[PDB]
């Protein structure tokens, strides 16, 4: 049909969701890149003598 | 040559000990090289074989790891500590022994 022009199909919901899921998993996922660096660190200290 | 068999078993412990000292320490240093396997020797049947040129064995991985690199960290690093107390073990010992022998010459 002529006289009207499609738009976009994005959903703000969706964007939101996946935004603040995404958020929360990169935070985790950090919290446990800090927890291993400090027990690695911690346990080179059994090399010593 | 009597001296030198009863200081010879010592001696070739502790330069059997000296030698797996140096593997660990090597695969220490490549730790973080992709496609290193980790390797390691079998120190009684070494011995052993020395008594009556070295060959080496990989180390049995324990987990995964996509950029090929199969030596661990904990397990190597307690090797490294019994290695060291071990080879102090036979140096007090051979020092002892020493001691022991000269001191009758007096």
């Amino acid at each position: 049909m002529s006289g009207v022009l499609e738009g976009s199909n994005v959903k703000p919901v969706e964007a939101m969701t996946d935004m603040i899921a995404n958020a929360r998993r990169f935070e985790m996922q950090m919290k446990v890149i800090t927890s291993v660096d400090e027990n690695e660190g911690r346990a080179n200290q059994l090399l010593s003598m | 040559d009597r001296l030198d068999a009863a200081l010879r078993f010592q001696q070739e412990a502790l330069n059997l000990r000296a030698q797996r000292q140096e593997i660990l320490a090597a695969n220490i240093a490549n730790a973080d090289t992709p496609g290193y396997q980790a390797r390691d020797i079998d120190f009684a049947s070494e011995l052993k074989k020395v008594m009556v040129a070295v060959d080496l064995l990989y180390r049995v991985p324990d987990q995964p790891s996509l950029d090929g690199n199969t030596v661990d960290m904990d397990r190597e690093r307690t090797q490294f500590a019994d290695n060291s107390l071990k080879y102090q073990m036979g140096l007090t010992v051979l020092g002892s022994q020493l001691k022991g022998m000269m001191n009758v010459l007096q």
